[PDB]
DNA sequence: TAGTTATAGGTGGACGTCTAAGATGGTTTTCACATAAACCTTTGACGAGGTAGTTTTCCGATGTTGAGGGGAATCACGGTGAACATGCCTTTTGATGGAGCAGTTTCCAAATACACTTTTGGTAGAATCTGCAGGTGGATATTGAT
DNA sequence: ATCAATATCCACCTGCAGATTCTACCAAAAGTGTATTTGGAAACTGCTCCATCAAAAGGCATGTTCACCGTGATTCCCCTCAACATCGGAAAACTACCTCGTCAAAGGTTTATGTGAAAACCATCTTAGACGTCCACCTATAACTA
């Protein structure tokens, strides 16, 4: 089994995110935003996870729930709606 | 010979993305992503299908309602272009960054 | 015997909120009326949405009122949106609003 | 059997008492579930809080009242604030 | 005769107040702008000594920190003046006007 | 009657090179005041909501600071 | 008799423990104590939740590690954890 | 008798802050060596600003540890400004930062 | 560059509140033995479901080639804010008469805590829905060149 | 100033899935009713601390007038937007397959719910008394022209 992990930071296709961006009223875009955007992406996911398994450790469990996810983003202060 | 005019099929996709709801993200790349970083932070793990897509949710609209900012910074320095000195802004005042 | 909700004209389960005030170390004594007072709330603001929830689906000519409807509803109204600040909706999408300094000429 | 209650039941009640013709998405319920909870919780606590600020042992509804009228916006809280006074002093009468 | 310089001595007060850490505002005006709204709002209140203090503390260290945002708009606009056009996008993306 | 306007210009300025400002429009000295009482406005709100809910005519400290944590203004000193 | 306890006599204790030739101001003193009544609040509710989260009916030292690697930034957290299971491990033993 | 304190060590009152999560309706039942814990996490933060507190004190030449101290400690360290974000304290003053962009010429 | 306005400071002696050592009274906790009540560590075991694994399909991605036009780069020079003044209203910096509101001791109820005793839920378990989720034209705007 | 001509709504209509809509049944809760439990809101009452009005610095308040920074464009250099070409790789079925997270048991802690008896720690300040304000007096670092 397993296969390893190699930037899928840049499987975040540069056209994903321009349309995420058209999505935010956004006319003209760089270049160097992608990256940008990608570390910022990044960071987000970090902190999020990083309390969304805190829990999920917590519980003596080995599989990340729904739960976990939302009570880490309920911490974070961006409380989530439509998973319980 | 037919050809749009540059900035004009742009916000063809403003309108279309706005009024739409699906994520902008394809979900399996997503899915690496997150996959990836939450292993290389804690080793063998499993996700619930939904706990992948919960994130992608909040991920995405995060991301969008940060452009919103974003565009705003754009806009405020008499620019129409958004750049990472944007971005920065836009998490400084946020508070983030600051 | 009469449900408690029956009792108040209402139609959220006024005995659920009291046991759930219970088992949420709220206090250490919850009130008689305050599981009453609060499943009303409730009510209320439930029933709030829900008006311009079914509205919203109406105007985009459907029956459902699905996730979009929602937040088309909380996002175009004032207080809900100020309520729901720090909220996001599952597949809510977005107000359509374009800055007026990027339309054409 | 798992058994996990919610409120689909009465989300349910209040929406055809508004809109008697029209139906709504599970996953459009599911948010609505999410609210009706993330609301109690805020009222709740903030109500807890004020107990103990008290120093107050027992919750009241006059103790949901000033959680209401802190949390909720405006015109909202003083039509959340009503409906309550309302539904307690017809509990309070039809004992 | 001496002048000096536009914007110059300007620093010195920035230098001289950044060390400092006391309140820039009369507590009596303060007080006045205080005990009006809260009539404006309740028939005859009384108001601790420390809780008139306590919400200047807090009104001024928020200025302050509106500020501090507000300049790096002016900065980020190719600007060197503040505005009402920069407190807007301050407030807007800091959320208390979005 | 306008101690809104009693908030003086300089004051104003001094609470503006304390942010590191260099320079400041006429403008601004209104929309500050402006900010400032929307500011106030909220926070003595709900001051009150608890004067009033503790059955007492006079304002403490704690009402106060209770008032700026609901805001997530989070103060010490005042027993906060 | 007024009786308004507070933690001062200890924030003392622990300041000429880092600091013997050092004082404090009576303000000071004011703002040491929110912050240890703050961070107090915080870590407690944060950790009150987890019980409930994870259906537990009591706090446990456990719920409040899972509380403090939650509330606490990077190497803070880290040096605080330890502490944390170290005091602890000091009351079980020397008991 | 011995103090509940020394037992662990601790200069921060044990029995107190068990008293404190009763009081506080945090959960149905307390545990007896989360007070514990706790309270040993509170010493360490406690004596972790006042560490960088004194030598604020100690740089602007003086002994006791005002207000002043207190930010100039918090704000100039990485971590508890992050911890106390939304946080603002009484006559803290601030951390004197000017742009690189308003200073003179030369 | 050398000034000479403006205090960057800058370094040391008494009053002065206002640290903090003390003590004294508690006195309110804090501890420290009681006793089952019950909250939790296994500990099987049975399946959900989440990982991986295989495949066929087409649906976005990438990687060019232009080049319109948006980003900045500098000028005219308007004209908007910062100095450097005295002009003084008013905000400190001090007394002092009672509305409030804490600290006391209380029956009055207004919730806890149980015993059963009917329901209102709630999955589940299908049981048939029947709303809207794409499929191929199709009339219809509005760009962007004739 | 009128004609190409994508891509927009949008018109139906295939049909496919995700609602409700019965029909229970465990049956968890919720509700009925009674003693017990105590938290409260009840009425007193001695004062802390809140608002009264008034002596003199402190700093607010326009005034004058000049020095740079945008309610001016304009240029133009190269950024990234727009077709389009072309497969790589996401998606969208099913197939194992076995990993781990729930239902139920089941003592084994681990905790709480009484209260005598000493042990901090806090009103209560009481009283030394000590760091710091508060500025003299001249250093002395920058500054905007001599």
């Amino acid at each position: 089994h397993r296969k390893v992990l190699r930037d899928n930071i840049q499987g975040i296709t540069k056209p994903a995110i321009r349309r995420l961006a058209r999505r935010g009223g956004v006319k003209r875009i760089s270049g160097l935003i992608y990256e940008e955007t990608r570390g910022v992406l990044k960071v987000f996911l970090e902190n999020v996870i990083r309390d969304a398994v805190t829990y999920t450790e917590h519980a003596k469990r080995k599989t990340v729930t729904a739960m976990d996810v939302v009570y880490a983003l309920k911490r974070q202060g961006r409380t989530l709606y439509g998973f319980g | 010979p037919h050809r749009y005019r540059p900035g004009t099929v742009a916000l063809r996709e403003i309108r279309r993305y706005q009024k739409s709801t699906e994520l902008l993200i394809r979900k399996l790349p997503f899915q690496r992503l997150v996959r990836e970083i939450a292993q290389d932070f804690k080793t063998d793990l499993r996700f619930q299908s939904s706990a992948v897509m919960a994130l992608q949710e909040a991920s995405e609209a995060y991301l969008v309602a940060l452009f919103e900012d974003t565009n705003l910074c754009a806009i405020h320095a008499k620019r129409v272009t958004i750049m990472p000195k944007d971005i920065q802004l836009a998490r400084r005042i946020r508070g983030e960054r600051a | 015997a009469k449900t408690r909700s029956s009792r108040a004209g209402l139609q959220f389960p006024v005995g659920r909120v009291h046991r759930l005030l219970r088992k949420g170390n709220y206090a250490e004594r919850v009130g008689a009326g305050a599981p009453v007072y609060l499943a009303a709330v409730l009510e209320y603001l439930t029933a709030e949405i829900l008006e311009l929830a079914g509205n919203a689906a109406r105007d985009n000519k459907k029956t459902r009122i699905i996730p979009r409807h929602l937040q088309l509803a909380v996002r175009n109204d004032e207080e809900l949106n100020k309520l729901l600040g720090r909220v996001t909706i599952a597949q809510g999408g977005v107000l359509p609003n374009i800055q007026s300094v990027l339309l054409p000429k | 059997k798992t058994r996990k209650e919610s409120y689909a039941i009465y989300v349910y009640k209040v929406l055809k008492q508004v809109h008697p013709d029209t139906g709504i998405s599970s996953k459009a319920m599911s948010i609505m579930n999410s609210f009706v909870n993330d609301v109690f919780e805020r009222i709740a606590g903030e109500a807890s809080r004020l107990a103990h600020y008290n120093k107050r042992s027992t919750i009241t509804s006059r103790e949901i009242q000033t959680a209401v009228r802190l949390l909720l916006p405006g015109e909202l809280a003083k039509h959340a604030v009503s409906e309550g006074t309302k539904a307690v002093t017809k509990y309070t009468s039809a004992k």
